[PDB]
RNA sequence: AGCGAGA
């Protein structure tokens, strides 16, 4: 079970920013949207990068 | 703590011009009591339940 | 004493030093040179007030000057970097004085190799403005001018926010009043109180209570 | 002797000594104290011969000293492969998190920036070689403890010896 | 030298009431020992009356003292040095003597001061302690009330 | 507004107000610190051990 | 060292192998294993121990 | 070694309020706590107590 | 966050000690200083030449102007005047 | 910001100048925050020019204080008027006033840099710690010809020693 | 941060 393993991480927790989209969703009765990237992903991203560790993440 | 706080002033105490009441500084020993009775893991919140 | 295997615990003592702690390091580095007397002082100073005149007069001839001649110069340039030399001789000799006074002043607001970087700062400043002849022993005044930077250091760099010189004096008077009167008295004095006996307002007794706030560890309600 | 096969890389306890070579050779040799010395030993630090030394080192002796030079060989190797240059592992500049942290990280971020404008300003006014190599000394304490604090010492410690 | 009730003046306790003395054997020795307490500090002193005198013992003054400190509080033209630090240490040293025409004079000129601007608290301390302790010794030199005393200090200052 | 939290429902047994104004001992800085009992009169039912 | 703990054999086994001779040599051994690091002397050992 | 100080004769007085009360106003129910400082001066000989 | 209009503005280079080009985006239309403080750890200018002249302030203090301020010039020489004759012998006698 | 385009995520050793590239700003004073108006400071650790603005949407001294003044730099204060959340995006630099070595490559066991000059540990830390000196530059022919001329030289010397 | 407790 993937996408409601997905749901729970990144919109029931921790996206900042599907989170109010999901609830709009649930208020107006739409499809609830698709999921960005959990917020707690980004602060481990400054840390690391604090660490004099550059991280980047490639397109492809 | 406060014998140590007494004994360092010592050397820059003027002689005779000093009395116990001016020389001991209780505050480290009611700091210490205090700190003890609360947060101190053995001074536990009682239970009575 | 030619004990060459009481030579051999010193020569492990010093030549290949444990060195374990930073504070033990330093300490034991500064135990290196000796101190000196007030003939070597005066001497000293002369010699450090010659070389920065040297210094002055070469800048001043550097331009639209003249071409000066090879031995006196190479001997002036001698003195200039003698300047320099005693200079250094006098700092490494008092940062024996820069630790002990330093000591006084351990166990609040930050760490201790601070403090002794502070009272160094504030001894270079003081052999910077120091007088022989006058006729003082250098450590009477150097001792003023470590203790003013040492004090000023724990005014700025103590607190996560620095509160100025004069208000942490006050604050500080305040604290020292409130416990002599808790000895004086039993009880933490109220508000009215402090502020009567200040000759101020009670309204600025509760601000320096709130200034006095730090913040605690973040790891109402 | 210590001439005769003298060569770099080479650590000089006993400082004594040092100066006595610096003022009867102060040239022949250049010797440095810190961070700023491993800087310049990386920079004359060609990885391609070092790991061709190495690997003939390894394809032909044998026993513990293959051992060790196989040991330093995987690190070597990934610098080589790799476009990234060893400089990364001394530092010119710290990154400072964002003010999130919000004050137990940022007072060590605190002490880096203390220490840090202390030395400058001592290098500026001029100063013995104790004192500022102390100082330095200092810098490289903090910013140890900023990225790793009681890795080496003892940590250090906060309000409530903490 | 010594008689119960006498208010023996040694600093910085100044006037001390004295209760009995003690003949006890300390050290292998009974020689007697005067106890004084001292109601300023309500600390009692059982010194050795032996080396009582010894480390200065004495009693109250008369009048020849006192109209002397109102001469003295009358006596202008005094200077200082400039930097605030070696005045206060002059003026410490003047008080830790104990005699009295010290603490007086330091007491006047500081009290001429801070009425002219008002200076520091330390300084309010010092001024304190030295007018507490010269208006108790004082009002035990006329025996005059010392709420009494308060006042006729405050009118002899007046000038 | 010192509001009932959630879940929570009852009778107000007692209303304590400690206040500056009254001289009362308040930690420095507040100036009325008042504290309302409830009390709640719970029976048994599913889920009760 | 013989008369009071020489009955048993692992007593002279470690006096044998001690290879260490003078009370001087002794507290000087000690005193290197102690405090290391300070300069060792032959009146600060005694106060040591 | 030149002067001395010592203590003795602990003493408690009545608790400064009844157990209610000091439960009630947050006050800790505590009694001050007095001891018989006695400060030696060993040149001259002196005791102050 | 509407992106199909707001308040414009311009942009503006700003060269550095070490020459590193900084537009920096101010207000479409309003004023800028010659020169601007920016990541590098200093300020760059302007790189069209314009120089309000920024005139520097003298050093705050130095060792030799602080001592000029407790002595004087003679003095001076006369201490040179000595360690310069002591040297002397120490060489040539 | 971020998208689905995370196909590939790569670590690397950060350099002096990729950390003054990611800074916007550099940080020179150990001030938090104002102890009375409770603001940040100037060039602090919480500097709004840096790191950007408190509140969203205006600059320190608000000269400039809605939306449509987006991507907009206050020249009275220099704060980037925009979201207030870039504060957990925008970092800082210290640059340091010396080098110093990081403690991961330095400390860890088996010691990276150690390995990669062949220095000891103990060694490696003595030199890095200040507590012991290393040479980084040796000469090669002209060294044989005043290793002779050096050869007299402290014949010299030793004569010298030998006759006192 | 520290205490005590349920499964
Ligand atoms: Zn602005």
């Amino acid at each position: 079970a993937a996408y409601t393993l997905q749901e729970l991480l990144t919109i029931k927790s921790d996206d900042t920013v599907g989170r109010v989209k999901v609830y709009e969703a649930i208020v107006k009765g739409e499809n609830i949207p698709e999921p960005g990237i959990p917020e707690s992903f980004k602060v481990l991203l400054k840390e690391l990068q604090s660490l004099c560790l550059n991280v980047e993440v490639l397109s492809s | 703590r406060m014998e140590r706080v007494v004994r360092e002033r010592m050397t820059t105490q003027d002689v005779e011009a000093i009395t116990p009441q001016t020389l001991i500084n209780i505050r480290p020993v009611v700091a210490a009591i205090k700190e003890f009775f609360g947060t101190s893991q053995l001074s536990q919140f009682m239970d009575q339940n | 004493e030619d004990e060459s295997e009481a030579l051999r615990q010193a020569r492990k003592d010093a030549e290949l030093t444990a060195s374990a702690d930073s504070v033990r390091a330093y300490l034991k580095q500064i135990g290196k040179v000796a101190l000196l007397n007030a003939e070597e002082e005066v001497e000293l100073a002369k010699r450090i007030e010659a070389g920065l005149y040297a210094t002055q007069l070469m800048t001043e001839l550097s331009e639209r000057g003249e071409k000066l001649p090879a031995a006196q110069r190479r001997d002036m340039m001698w003195i200039c970097r003698d300047g320099d030399r005693a200079k250094n001789h006098l700092l490494e000799a008092n940062l024996r004085l820069v630790v002990s006074l330093a000591k006084r002043y351990t166990g609040r607001g930050m760490a201790f190799l601070d403090l002794i970087q502070e009272g160094n700062l504030g001894l270079i400043r003081a052999v910077e403005k120091f007088d022989y002849t006058k006729g003082y022993k250098f450590s009477t005044y150097a001792t003023w001018w470590i203790r003013q930077a040492i004090t000023r250091a724990m005014a700025d760099q103590a607190r996560t926010i620095r509160i100025p010189v004069h208000m942490v004096e006050v604050i500080n008077k305040l604290g020292r009043i409130q416990r002599e009167l808790l000895q004086d008295l039993g009880r933490e004095p109220t508000p009215e109180e402090l502020a009567k006996e200040m000759d101020i307002t009670p309204e600025k007794v509760l601000e320096i209570q709130q200034y006095a706030r730090e913040p605690i560890s973040l790891d109402g309600d | 002797s210590t001439f005769t096969k003298l060569a770099p890389k080479q650590l000089i306890v006993d400082e004594n000594l040092y100066r006595e070579l610096v003022d009867r050779y102060g040239e022949y040799f250049t010797g440095a104290m810190g961070a700023e010395s491993i800087q310049k030993l990386i920079e004359n630090f060609d990885i391609d011969a070092e790991a061709e030394s190495l690997r003939d080192v390894i394809r032909n002796g044998k026993g513990q000293k293959k051992l060790r030079a196989l040991k330093r060989l995987k690190v070597v190797a990934a610098f080589q492969q790799s476009g990234n240059s060893p400089m990364g592992m001394v530092l010119d500049a710290v990154p400072v998190i964002p003010p999130e942290l919000r004050s137990d990280l940022n007072d060590l971020y605190r002490r880096v920036i203390n220490r840090n404008n202390r030395l400058k300003r001592l290098i500026d006014l001029g100063a013995p070689e104790i004192i500022v190599n102390n100082e330095k000394r200092m810098l490289q304490e903090s910013v140890d403890a900023l990225f790793d604090n009681g890795r080496r010492g003892r940590p250090v410690t906060g309000p409530g010896n903490r | 030298i010594f008689k119960v009730g006498d208010t023996v003046v040694y600093p910085h306790h100044g006037a001390a009431l004295v209760e009995a003395i003690e003949t006890r054997t300390i050290k292998g020795e009974q020689k007697e020992y005067l106890v004084l307490k001292v109601a300023q500090g309500d600390l009692t002193v059982r010194v050795p009356a032996e080396n009582a005198e010894y480390v200065g013992v004495r009693d109250v003054v008369g009048q020849e003292g006192l109209d002397k400190v109102f001469q003295v509080l009358r006596a202008p033209h005094t200077e200082e040095p400039t930097n605030w630090s070696r005045r206060y240490k002059a003026n410490l040293e003047k008080l830790a003597s104990g005699d009295v025409n010290k603490v007086a004079e330091v007491v006047r000129d500081l009290w001429r001061r801070d009425q002219e601007r008002g200076l520091s608290a330390g300084e309010k301390r010092m001024l304190a302690k030295a007018r507490q302790i010269l208006v108790g010794e004082l009002a035990l030199a006329e025996s005059t009330d010392d709420a009494k005393a308060e006042t006729i200090l405050d009118e002899v200052l007046a000038a | 507004s010192l509001k009932v939290p959630h879940g929570e429902s009852g009778k107000v047994i007692g209303i304590r107000v400690f206040s500056r104004e009254d001289e009362d001992e308040l930690p420095a800085g507040v100036n009325e610190l008042v504290r309302v009992y409830v009390a709640q009169k719970r029976k048994i039912s599913d889920g009760d051990k | 060292i013989v008369e009071r703990f020489g009955f048993s054999e692992i007593m002279r086994s470690t006096l044998e192998k001690d290879n260490t001779v003078g009370t001087d040599e002794a507290l000087l051994d000690i005193y290197r294993k102690l405090r290391p690091g300070e300069p060792p002397t032959k009146e600060s050992a005694q106060t040591l121990l | 070694g030149s002067m001395s100080l010592s203590f003795s004769d602990p003493r408690f007085d009545d608790v400064k309020a009844p157990v209610d009360e000091c439960k009630d106003k947050d006050m800790t129910y505590a009694a001050p706590l007095f001891v018989t400082a006695e400060f030696i001066n060993n040149n001259t000989g002196e005791i102050k107590s | 966050d509407r992106n199909h209009d707001l308040a414009p503005r311009q942009i503006a280079r700003y060269r550095t000690d070490n020459g590193e080009e900084f537009e920096v985006p101010f207000a479409d239309d309003a004023e800028i200083p010659g020169t601007w403080l920016c990541r590098n750890g200093m300020e760059g200018t302007l790189i069209e030449g314009d120089l309000p002249e920024p005139k520097k302030v003298k050093p705050p203090r130095t060792h030799w102007d602080m001592l000029l301020e407790r002595r004087s010039i003679e003095e001076l020489e006369e201490l040179l005047k000595e360690r310069l004759e002591l040297i002397r012998s120490r060489r040539r006698g | 910001l971020d998208v689905n385009f995370f196909d590939e995520l790569r670590i690397g050793l950060a350099t002096a100048e990729d950390i003054r590239q990611w800074s916007y700003g550099e940080v020179k004073k150990p001030e938090t925050i104002n102890y009375r108006t409770l603001k940040p400071e100037k060039d602090g650790l919480f500097c709004e020019k840096i790191f950007g603005p408190t509140r969203d949407w205006e600059c320190y001294c608000g000269k400039y204080k809605r939306v449509r003044f987006k991507g907009i730099i206050c020249e009275r204060c220099g704060v980037e008027v925009t979201r207030a959340k870039v504060r957990r995006e925008r970092m800082g630099h210290i640059e340091l006033a010396a080098p110093v070595t990081h403690i991961w490559y330095f400390k860890g066991v088996p010691s990276r840099l150690g390995y990669l000059l062949d220095l000891a540990p103990k060694d490696l830390e003595k030199i890095i710690y200040f507590a012991a000196y290393v040479i980084t530059s040796v000469d090669e022919e002209m060294r044989h010809n005043e290793l002779s001329t050096l050869e007299a030289e402290m014949a010299v010397e030793r004569k010298a020693v030998e006759d006192q």
